[PDB]
């Protein structure tokens, strides 16, 4: 919607790359910053609240920074199964409302 | 109150343990038809009463001569009926200005009908068809047999005649249950006289005094080293008053 | 309702010794420095009192508790708290702890304790819910987490409340209450006491005086019980329950000669057991 | 069997302040309990005579039962604008209730 | 912790209609927690909706959607409906009911909402 | 004092729909209730009775269905299911009551529709 990532990224199997959303001081920069995974008609889950706190069944093996207005996903130990889009999100003041990214359908190669 | 049932669900409310306040009973006066029966009216401001049975209803200004110890007549007949021997008063006025609306009043209503007279004292909320003639209609309506209940008709374009009154009925009894509700006496405290007394039900006789000793709150009796009633506090103000 | 988590936990009861303990007014009548005898239902002094824990952190991480079991009546009931956070309002005092019986449901709900002599029916883990209602940002208190059904009630009473907080004081009292309740003749009579202790948990050598509270028409033998509990719900962190610590004394009554000494002002400070040795 | 019910006539279309008696015949005698109702086409149908020879109340005496046995009359009187509409007679005497096949009243 | 009720059910409703959605909830009671709502459509990504304010107290509206779609709450049923109106063109897809906690911020969403397309 | 009906709609032939009818005012307890049936153009034809005040259910014979009548006397509402269908039934209903020479408490729902066809 009104925040920056791609749609698509690749990577091999079992490595370690990242998926990061760029927004603004109006939306990143006073507030925490969630990530959600869906699978082809499922349940989006949450991955990460906060960039620094995992809900409840999520692997260690991810992680999250916020750098001014970037927020990276860290994405760690890639799976056969971790194939899926993610989706940056984080509280808007501007619209006072709640924004997400397009979001971004990662491969594992 | 503010909202009395009909005669077929009359509402009854056992009361005991409490004090009568029959003085604005009479000072009251602006009640239509007020009787009593079992000894004088006025000579009931004492003689008191182990429990009794206060049940109220709305009927019609026609029939409220049928409320009568002993009577007939429909509301006696199959809606509510005094026994054979009866002690207590029964009170009516009107309440023309509230029960009946413009519009029409047809909240009310009342038994007309039941295969015998009704048993002293018990009310009948059964509202299942009767059947006079033979033929059973078994619940459903019919032929031979009618609806029990029927409604009031109460405008305050009615005649005097036809005013709703509010009849609450007191009814009274004796056991070898004491007389938990019972009519007074706040008696004046007297100060350094030698006064016969009762305080709380504690009964002595001595001259009460203003004296210092200072209770705890939840407390009632002082009391000196032999056992005897020392000291008593006035429920009614609180004080601490000795007793010599 | 009838949310249930019975956690049933092993060890033996902690159990204590109560100094000089339990000693109430039974009477109304103001006496001033003189010794009074009389032969009453009390806890006897130097006695075994159980120091139970209805909410029981053992460190390692987390590990709640839940132990509060259902407790007999027998004589009489003593009971003993501190609870500088309130977690404890009431008890459940009954005999089939069911219907077909009446219940002593004692609520001390914020602020107005709304006593309850009904027939009610008690979980198989009863204890007051408390959430969020986010309408005027209020925590309400679900009360059918102790009991599902409530209906032919006998008697119903309201007070100021019996469980009182001062605070403010970061400890050093942990506001030491104690509340005595006793059977008898129609009539089931509160005792309570509110009482500083800086000892970390158990009891001092000093005297509680409790004044009787209300002398209420009950009317129902009362042969067991079990306290009651305010818990709560957390939201996602790695339901939330058990909120703080709780821990409580209890100990049974029993027909025993004090010797009772008032002061000036009529306040029993020594009282001295016949029995005791 | 059943017990039958002829309403005659089933309609007559009518005029201002007539006095029009819509009779409710029956195959069998029964004692009073036939009724009356309004309904203009969509409504609820309006109560108007109970036991057949009784009025009811917002209906004035503009209308009028009378009969028993076989023979049941709606005594409609002083025939008003607002009283054109598709009327009904009433058996409540056994089970099966039925009820006529209804008469129109309108406007000439 | 909690596991919730669906969002709708299947509701498919031709153009010229209009579509309530009832989200009921399980082990937790419905004011105590603060529901939410983003359409998702499908080969598409999300659009935040509905929603409740943990500040101010107000239940909140999209304002690119305000006026359209309205919410209601039966707090003992656990029964909250949201009514969208005016069928549109695009406006047909999943429409998650998601729950934060009005204590604090939470712009942490309730595990996961099952989902539930409508129909224009 | 009020009448409130179930969903009237287009079913197909043979199948089964329960309709509701709530009261308001007073109580459908202490009375009897009954069902009728008005096809367009065609005659107020009664259907079934209920009788709460024992227990006893009385059905037509002209149209006899085993439409099944019961009760929620505690929600003051009424339920009968429309049990093996044929298109003549394609009509409206009412609640009923009727005036049995004692009671003036006759009082009528608003009507729905239920349509007996295999085209929707
Ligand atoms: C107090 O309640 C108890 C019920 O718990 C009653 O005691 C029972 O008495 C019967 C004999 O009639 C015994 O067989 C039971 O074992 C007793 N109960 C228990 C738990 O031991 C008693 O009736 C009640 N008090 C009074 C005064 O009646
Ligand atoms: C109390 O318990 C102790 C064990 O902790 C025991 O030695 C003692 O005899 C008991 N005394 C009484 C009076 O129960």
């Amino acid at each position: 919607s009104v925040l920056t990532q791609a749609p698509s990224v690749s990577a091999a199997p079992g490595q370690k790359v990242t998926i990061s959303c760029s927004g603004s001081s109006s939306n990143i920069g006073n507030n925490y910053v969630s990530w959600y995974q869906q699978l082809p008609g499922t349940a989006p889950k949450l991955l990460i609240y906060d960039n620094n706190k995992r809900p409840s069944g999520i692997p260690d093996r991810f992680s999250g920074s916020k750098s001014g207005t970037s927020a990276t996903l860290g994405i760690t130990g890639l799976q056969t199964g971790d194939e899926a889009d993610y989706y940056c999100g984080t509280w808007d003041s501007s619209l006072s409302a709640v924004v997400f990214g397009g979001g971004t359908k990662l491969t594992v190669l | 109150a503010t909202r009395f049932a009909s005669v077929y669900a009359w509402n009854r409310k056992r009361i005991s343990n409490c004090v009568a306040d029959y003085s604005v009973l009479y000072n009251s006066a602006s009640f239509s038809t007020f009787k009593c029966y079992g000894v004088s009216p006025t000579k009931l401001n004492d003689l008191c009463f182990t429990n009794v049975y206060a049940d109220s209803f709305v009927i019609r200004g026609d029939e409220v001569r049928q409320i009568a110890p002993g009577q007939t007549g429909k509301i006696a007949d199959y809606n509510y009926k005094l026994p054979d021997d009866f002690t207590g008063c029964v009170i009516a006025w009107n309440s023309n200005n509230l029960d009946s609306k413009v519009g029409g009043n047809y909240n009310y209503l009342y038994r007309l009908f039941r295969k015998s007279n009704l048993k002293p004292f018990e009310r009948d909320i059964s509202t299942e068809i009767y059947q006079a003639g033979s033929t059973p209609c078994n619940g459903v309506e019919g032929f031979n047999c009618y609806f029990p209940l029927q409604s009031y008709g109460f405008q305050p374009t009615n005649g005097v005649g036809y005013q709703p009154y509010r009849v609450v009925v007191l009814s009274f009894e004796l056991l070898h249950a004491p007389a938990t509700v019972c009519g007074p006496k706040s008696t004046n405290l007297v100060k350094n006289k030698c006064v016969n007394f009762n305080f709380n039900g504690l009964t002595g006789t001595g001259v009460l005094t203003e004296s210092n000793k200072k209770f705890l709150p939840f407390q009632q009796f002082g009391r000196d080293i032999a056992d005897t009633t020392d000291a008593v506090r006035d429920p009614q103000t609180l004080e601490i008053l000795d007793i010599t | 309702q009838c949310v249930n988590l019975t956690t049933r936990t092993q060890l033996p009861p902690a159990y204590t010794n109560s100094f000089t303990r339990g000693v109430y007014y039974p009477d109304k009548v103001f006496r001033s420095s003189v010794l009074h005898s009389t032969q009453d239902l009390f806890l006897p002094f130097f006695s075994n009192v159980t120091w139970f824990h209805a909410i029981h952190v053992s460190g390692t991480n987390g590990t709640k508790r839940f132990d509060n079991p259902v407790l007999p009546f027998n004589d009489g009931v003593y009971f003993a708290s501190t609870e500088k956070s309130n977690i404890i309002r009431g008890w459940i005092f009954g005999t089939t702890l069911d219907s077909k019986t009446q219940s002593l449901l004692i609520v001390n709900n914020a602020t107005n304790v709304v006593i309850k002599v009904c027939e009610f029916q008690f979980c198989n883990d009863p204890f007051l819910g408390v959430y969020y209602h986010k309408n005027n940002k209020s925590w309400m208190e679900s009360e059918f987490r102790v009991y599902s059904s409530a209906n032919n009630c006998t008697f119903e009473y309201v007070s100021q409340p019996f469980l009182m907080d001062l605070e403010g004081k970061q400890g050093n009292f942990k506001n030491l209450r104690e509340f005595v309740f006793k059977n008898i003749d129609g009539y089931f009579k509160i005792y309570s006491k509110h009482t500083p202790i800086n000892l970390v948990r158990d009891l001092p050598q000093g005297f509680s005086a409790l004044e009787p509270l209300v002398d209420l028409p009950i009317g129902i033998n009362i042969t067991r019980f079990q306290t009651l509990l305010a818990l709560h719900r957390s939201y996602l962190t790695p339901s939330g329950w058990t909120a703080g610590a709780a821990a409580y004394y209890v100990g049974y009554l029993q027909p025993r000669t004090f010797l009772l000494k008032y002061n000036e002002n009529g306040t029993i400070t020594d009282a001295v057991d016949c029995a005791l040795d | 069997g059943d017990i039958q019910l002829t309403q005659s006539p089933s309609s007559l279309s009518a005029s201002v302040g007539d006095r029009v008696t819509i009779t409710c015949r029956a195959s069998q005698s029964i004692s009073s309990y036939l009724n009356w109702y309004q309904q203009k086409p969509g409504k609820a149908p309006k109560l108007l005579i109970y036991a057949a020879s009784s009025l009811q109340s917002g209906v004035p005496s503009r209308f009028s039962g009378s009969g028993s046995g076989t023979d049941f009359t709606l005594t409609i009187s002083s025939l008003q604008p607002e009283d054109f509409a598709t009327y009904y007679c009433q058996q409540s005497y056994s089970t099966p209730r039925t009820f006529g096949q209804g008469t129109k009243v309108e406007i000439k | 912790e909690v596991q919730l009720l669906e969002q709708s059910g299947a509701e498919v409703k031709k153009p010229g209609a209009s579509v309530r959605v009832s989200c009921k909830v399980s082990g937790y009671t419905l004011p105590e927690v603060a529901m939410h709502w983003v359409r998702q459509a499908p080969g598409k990504g999300l659009e935040w909706m509905g929603g409740f304010d943990p500040e101010d107290g107000e239940t909140m509206y999209a304002q690119k959607f305000q006026g359209r779609v309205t919410m209601t709450e039966d707090t003992s049923t656990d029964t909250a409906y949201m009514e969208l109106s005016s069928l549109r063109s695009e406006d047909t897809a999943v429409y998650y009911c998601a729950t934060t906690t009005p204590f604090s911020s939470s712009y942490w969403f309730d595990p996961w909402g099952q989902g539930t397309l409508v129909t224009v | 004092q009020q009448l409130v009906e179930s969903g009237g709609g287009v079913v197909q032939p043979g199948r089964s729909l329960r309709l509701s009818c709530a009261a308001s005012g007073f109580t459908f307890s202490s009375y009897a209730m009954h069902w009728v049936r008005q096809a367009p153009g065609k005659g107020l034809e009664w259907v079934a009775v209920i009788s709460y005040d024992g227990s006893n259910k009385y059905y037509a014979d002209s149209v006899k269905g085993r439409f099944t009548i019961s009760r929620d006397n505690s929600k003051n509402t009424l339920y009968l299911q429309m049990n093996s269908l044929r298109a003549e039934d394609t009509a409206v209903y009412y609640c009923a009551r009727h005036a049995t020479l004692m009671n003036n408490k006759d009082i009528w729902g608003q009507g729905t529709l239920v349509t007996v066809s295999s085209a929707s």
